[PDB]
């Protein structure tokens, strides 16, 4: 078959879905066919508004034409409002393989099940992930900064030039 | 004279000893032990830095 | 189990056919239902196999449970990821991906979507 | 300063220079000017190493031990040259040249301080 | 139909939390109203010389474009987005493939996205540098000791 072919993917760009924080969802479509996939539409109805808050992005979108050997990236930001097991299912995408061709209905990859934590836990696994060395300085301030600065005030007092 | 010597020695000594111990683990663990399991790295680094630092204490005397 | 004639499969690596050591590599496996019956994709596995002995198992990557229904004429793509071990860098391995799916009639199918010798380069 | 503290200080300065040179070896060799900068660092390593070696000799064998051209001076120069080769071959000429220039003045300094006293 | 005199109200979401997010994602949403009352038109965006098609929404006039770069390349600053219609985008592709001045093609409209820096902490968290500060402090401390012992 030389018609168009679309390999879609739905994945999370967050290690942990934190309650009340932004969660990123990236929908990447790849056109591996020889011809362009005309009239592509992506729909995602698997996120009820009663568990997630759409900070940005639209779940349902369209595309006039996806050139062969080209990929189109769409991203939507939500907000997990409830900690717990939230099943991320497969979104539906419809595209034309050929001009005046039949609609090929497909399903994107499904990440499946994940775990939403609570704010305090988020702090205790990775808050200073790249702040780690700076935090280390703050922890070591009593061990190094305070004694050094305090002594310097003493030395300045008695170390008078003669 | 006793007070000042007792104090300035305490504050500065703690600073220097803390400096050596924290610096040693950083260099040893992240450069010397770059090719070892974290578990062996922790045991060797902590034991080595503290032990060597204690030996340097008597060598100064 | 041999692949059904009515099922087609297209693999595509997200970032190319480079397999850097100690790095995450992600690929997308396509599925076509050209048959008049519903195919149920069970799981997609990955593994490193000896070059001289494709039967020998070196590393078995966990089996992803997909459990997705593919209606007729509809295409289902499934993603999978792993990380090649550091010591495997600079050596070749036989990477065998197998896609499992069963019709409603209980017929088993295991398509060798990709069966080739790939090389993992040290980064 | 005290001889025991002096030996440690010279060793620390030499050790720090050597570690830095290896860490930035690729950058230093990239350009001719950077390689010349390596020459200054190598000579400094030689000067500190020589000071440490004499200090150690004094403590073990008693104060006032005299450093000879061989093997005390030669060994310190050799160690500095070996580090120079690792970054690049080119420094071995420049790295060596700076060490020699420092050595002549250092001997002049030592003669005034010790022989006069 | 090319959108004559486009009117937009751009809004953009930009990542701020690097702790959770693996990669920076820039999102731009524009509610475009055409003077000619056009609807469901092909729109394509060009950012830093990279072409990304613009995704439409089921709602008429709602167009969006997003793209993602790492946290080591998401340097803080302003990023400009240039939009084109189907006709202009056809000329954009030709110009690039012919290595002509891309700026000659006047974009239908432009949108500024501000990125105020994903939070990685202050830039001291480098393993080599951690040793550099440790050793630099240590050398001064040790010299201070030799200053006292003498």
């Amino acid at each position: 078959e030389e018609g168009a072919r679309l390999l879609a993917s739905k994945s999370l760009l967050n290690r942990y879905a934190v309650e009340g924080r932004d969660l990123t969802l990236q929908y990447n479509i790849y056109n591996v066919g020889s011809s362009a996939a005309l009239d592509v539409e992506l729909s995602d109805d698997s996120f009820p508004p009663e568990d997630f808050g759409i900070v940005s992005g639209m779940l349902n979108v369209k595309w006039d034409r996806i050139a062969p050997a080209s990929n189109v990236s769409h991203t939507v930001v939500l907000r997990p409002l409830k900690a717990g097991y939230f099943n991320f299912t497969s979104a539906t995408i419809t595209y034309l393989a050929q001009e005046d061709g039949p609609v090929v209905i497909g399903s994107t990859s499904a990440p499946g099940q994940g775990g939403i934590l609570a704010q305090r836990e988020f702090d205790r696994r990775f808050s200073p992930h790249f702040l780690d060395w700076a935090a280390f300085g703050v922890m070591t301030l009593p061990s190094i900064g305070i004694p050094l600065l305090l002594w310097y005030s003493s030395k300045r007092k008695y170390d008078t030039p003669k | 004279k006793n007070e000042v010597a007792d104090y300035e020695a305490t504050t500065f000594s703690i600073f220097y000893n803390n400096t050596l111990f924290l610096v040693v683990v950083i260099v040893a663990s992240f450069f010397i032990l770059k090719n070892f399991n974290p578990t062996v790295n922790y045991i060797l680094s902590i034991s080595a830095s503290s032990g060597l630092i204690a030996l340097l204490s008597t060598g100064s005397k | 189990p041999e692949a059904s004639p009515s099922a087609d499969t297209t693999i595509l690596f997200v970032k190319g056919e480079d397999f850097p050591a100690n790095n995450i590599v992600k690929f997308l496996v396509g599925f076509t239902n050209k048959g008049t019956e519903d195919f149920i994709v069970e799981s997609l596995d990955a593994s490193f196999r000896y070059p001289q002995d494709y039967q020998f198992y070196i590393q078995n990557f966990t089996a992803l449970p997909l459990n997705t229904v593919v209606p007729p004429q509809r295409q289902a793509t499934f993603e999978y990821s792993f990380i090649p071990a550091e010591p495997m860098g600079g050596r070749p391995f036989g990477l065998v991906i197998n896609l499992n799916y069963k019709d409603l009639n209980g017929n088993v199918f295991q398509d060798a979507v990709f069966n080739q010798t790939v090389t993992v380069i040290e980064r | 300063v005290g001889t025991g503290t002096s030996l440690a200080l010279s060793s620390l300065l030499s050790l720090l220079l050597f570690a830095g040179m290896q860490m930035y070896s690729r950058q230093l060799a990239s350009t001719e000017w950077l390689t010349i900068q390596g020459g200054l660092l190598g000579s400094g390593l030689f000067v500190f190493s020589l000071t440490a070696f004499n200090n150690l000799e004094n403590l073990v064998f008693g104060k006032g031990f005299q450093a000879k051209i061989f093997p005390e001076i030669l060994l310190c120069l050799l160690l500095a040259l070996f580090a120079s080769g690792l970054i690049h071959r080119v420094c071995v000429t420049t790295c060596f040249i700076f060490s020699m220039v420092g050595l002549y003045y250092i001997n002049k300094i030592s003669s005034t301080l010790y022989q006069a006293a | 139909e090319a959108c004559l005199e486009p009117q937009i109200t751009p809004s953009y979401y930009t990542t701020s939390d690097a702790v959770i997010s693996t990669e920076t994602v820039f999102i731009v949403e524009i509610s475009l109203t055409c003077k000619n009352r056009v609807q469901n038109m092909a729109l394509y965006a060009d950012v830093g010389g990279k072409q990304f098609p613009v995704t439409r929404g089921q709602d008429v006039g709602r167009y969006q474009v997003s793209w993602s770069l790492d946290h080591k390349s998401a340097h803080a600053g302003t990023y400009e987005v240039r939009f084109f219609d189907e006709e202009s985008y056809s000329l954009l592709r030709k110009a690039q493939r012919n290595n002509e001045d891309i700026s000659i093609i006047p974009p239908l409209f432009t949108v500024s996205v501000d990125h105020r820096g994903t939070w990685n902490g202050p830039w001291v968290s480098t393993e080599v540098l951690a040793a550099a500060i440790g050793l630099v402090i240590y050398y001064l401390a040790f010299s201070a000791k030799s200053h006292i012992q003498a």
